[PDB]
């Protein structure tokens, strides 16, 4: 290797971490909507019967 | 509690260089002066030749 | 150096000024690091009362 | 000699000088309690330490270190106590075949030889 | 110049790390909720029946 | 006290080359971070059955 | 700082020449083949660096 | 000679990502050509002295 | 900007102090010239021989001072040499210890001014020599 | 400077066809053949120089 390809493997490294941070992130936000949608339409169908 | 055992530990070690220096200066002084006194006997036997 | 060159010149006064100096440069930034940890923990001692109460 | 002092003086002080960066370090170490301020979580320190020694090998360093600067301070002990004293032999053996010849000349050469070095300037006092 | 350029390199990794070790363990926090929500949401279905 | 060992692990691993040893300290702040973790994590058990 | 031949040895592709002392740089002519030997003679003038 | 040409080898262990050619590489070559051709010359200007 | 003024200042006086080093050649080199002149014309012989038992020791002290005016050169040349990420980089002990000699700028001049203007005077009093055996000897 | 661009070329494919083929193989053989032939080259220079 050069030292910039080096340098660019290793940012790659760091840009594929930065991005399954992101996906992890979006994935606990939606299940904690999961979590009140599913809560709040029980609820909701209970008191109807 | 033992941040202060490891810490006069190494303030020995720390003393003991300090004093060694010093002694290895006050030492290759006197060895330059020596050299200083050694010169001039070169130079007063280049005058009887 | 040996014993006629020790001369004493403009550098041994220049470099007593770097160093001089340079303890209180250290000295500062040390001070302003601490400053900033002390404004980080305040950041947090009131972001867990906003996170309770929400 | 003098080279090879200088150079083991160097050897020794940046030992020491290593040794104070851990004194200095551990002086701020020791003055964190539960209530002071200069506190953050970081997290994978706990797990991933690498170390490289053994306080006993942190101790026999500095033995070798201190074992080789003083063999090399004897030695030039050694050499130092040699140089006077050849230096005395040598004034001894010119002013004895100084005067040696001016024994041959009794049995130019005195205005010539009326000027000679002494047994202060051969030594260079 | 070399080993400066890989000691900055290494600091850039360990940053990368730390936040990689938060992110892993707040998933597995809101991992751990799910299930406990998910056997408090079988119960009124017995209820139901 | 986890912020406290964690910064103290942190300030003991920024040590020059041959300082950095395999220290008392460094055991018990070992032991000290794992067993302020399950203690943790049984308080947490605590309070969920409060 | 460093002169373009080796630069362009930091490439990918190997456009360099592949004997490492340049042209430019080299005082002494590559593979050359003279050489002044003055044999040493009772007499006449002995001498050197004829080459510069 | 000595030791730039050890510092060369001893350079050489290194691992597989790492196994490059800087401008240390480029230097040191250079450095042990030109000192074996002050060898020589100073060879040479021996003999004929 | 303080470590670029202090490259500088390392810089003048390593170029000031080769000033005195190369003058000091010329004085020893032209000095050797003359010993060989005046021995060939003694080859007035008592007030000659006294002649050239004067010039000999200033010739051994401008020997001495041009030897520590290369040695100096040499080691502040280092010291320019010495920057950031040098290996010999080091945390001192008392670095504004005043030295053991204690050498002002003004007597560190006038020293090599009183050698040089010995020297001077020596040489045209072995000029005045030279012209006095000739005369003598026609 | 043929073969190094061959290798950077075919080096640049795609993933369902990174393949260490048998044409990866001569291109490394090629690359060996060369530098060995022309510091051959170099050194009877140098003796024919002699």
């Amino acid at each position: 290797s050069v030292p910039e390809t080096w340098a660019k493997f290793t940012d790659d490294n760091v840009l594929r971490s930065q991005s399954e941070r992101a996906a992890s992130a979006k994935l606990r936000e939606e299940t904690e909507n999961l979590l009140i949608v599913t809560a709040n339409e029980m609820w909701n169908q209970f008191n109807k019967v | 509690r033992k941040v202060g055992e490891r810490l006069e530990d190494m303030h020995c070690w720390k003393s003991e260089l300090q004093r060694e220096i010093d002694e290895l200066s006050s030492e290759t002084d006197l060895m330059m002066a020596q050299k200083l006194r050694l010169q001039r006997a070169l130079d007063a036997t280049s005058v009887p030749y | 150096r040996s014993n006629v060159e020790l001369c004493r010149d403009q550098t041994q006064y220049g470099l007593i000024d770097e160093v001089h100096q340079l303890e209180a440069t250290i000295n500062t930034m040390k001070q302003k690091l601490a400053q900033t940890q002390n404004a980080l923990d305040a950041l947090f001692k009131h972001l867990a009362r906003i996170q309770a109460d929400i | 000699q003098i080279r090879l002092n200088r150079e083991h003086k160097e050897s020794c002080e940046m030992n020491w000088s290593d040794k104070v960066e851990v004194y200095n370090i551990d002086d701020t170490c020791s003055r964190y309690t539960n209530e002071s301020t200069q506190v953050q979580f970081y997290p994978h320190s706990s797990k991933f330490e690498e170390s490289a020694s053994t306080p006993e090998t942190w101790a026999k360093f500095n033995h070798d270190n201190l074992l080789r600067a003083e063999r090399e301070r004897l030695a030039s002990v050694n050499l130092r106590k040699l140089i006077d004293c050849i230096l005395r032999d040598t004034a001894e053996d010119l002013r004895l075949q100084c005067d040696a010849v001016n024994s041959a000349f009794s049995s130019k050469c005195m205005t010539h030889r009326n000027r000679y070095p002494s047994v202060l300037q051969l030594a260079g006092y | 110049e070399r080993v400066n350029d890989l000691a900055f390199w290494k600091s850039e990794i360990t940053h990368e790390l730390d936040e990689m070790i938060g992110e892993t363990n707040a998933l597995t926090d809101i991992k751990r909720r799910l299930e406990r929500g998910l056997i408090e949401t079988e119960g009124p279905l017995q209820v139901s029946r | 006290p986890l912020r406290v060992a964690q910064t103290r692990l942190y300030q003991r691993s920024h040590r020059p080359n041959v300082e950095l040893c395999r220290d008392n300290a460094q055991f018990r702040l070992l032991s000290e971070v794992e067993e302020l973790n399950m203690s943790l994590r049984a308080l947490k058990e605590k309070l969920q059955d409060a | 700082g460093l002169p373009p031949a080796y630069t362009q040895h930091l490439r990918e592709m190997a456009f360099w020449d592949p004997a490492i002392t340049a042209q430019y740089l080299n005082s002494g002519p590559r593979w050359g083949c003279m050489q002044w030997r003055d044999r040493q003679i009772r007499g006449k003038e002995f001498v050197v660096t004829r080459n510069q | 000679l000595k030791v730039a040409q050890t510092r060369l080898d001893e350079r050489t262990r290194r691992p597989n990502v790492e196994l490059c050619r800087d401008m240390a590489q480029l230097r040191l070559v250079n450095e042990v050509y030109e000192v074996d051709e002050t060898i020589q010359t100073l060879q040479q200007r021996l003999r004929d002295s | 900007w303080d470590e670029h003024d202090n490259r500088t200042r390392l810089a003048e006086r390593i170029d000031t102090v080769n000033r005195w080093k190369e003058t000091l050649d010329k004085c020893l080199t032209d000095l050797d010239a003359e010993i060989d002149s005046l021995a060939q014309a003694k080859e007035k012989i008592s007030q000659a021989f006294q002649h050239l038992c004067l010039l000999q020791e200033i010739r051994q002290q401008l020997n001495s001072d041009h030897r520590d005016k290369m040695e100096t050169l040499e080691i502040d040349r280092g010291c320019l040499s010495l920057n950031l990420t040098s290996p010999n980089i080091s945390l001192k002990v008392n670095p504004t210890r005043i030295p053991k000699d204690s050498t002002t700028l003004q007597q560190w001049d006038e020293f090599t001014r009183f050698n040089k203007n010995r020297a001077e005077a020596e040489m045209k009093a072995s000029i005045e020599l030279r012209e006095a055996i000739a005369l003598a000897i026609a | 400077s043929i073969a190094t661009d061959n290798l950077q070329c075919r080096e640049r494919r795609q993933h369902p066809d990174l393949v260490r083929d048998y044409v990866e193989v001569e291109l490394l053989k090629e690359t060996e053949l060369i530098r060995n032939i022309q510091e051959l080259l170099k050194r009877t220079i140098g003796q024919a120089v002699d």
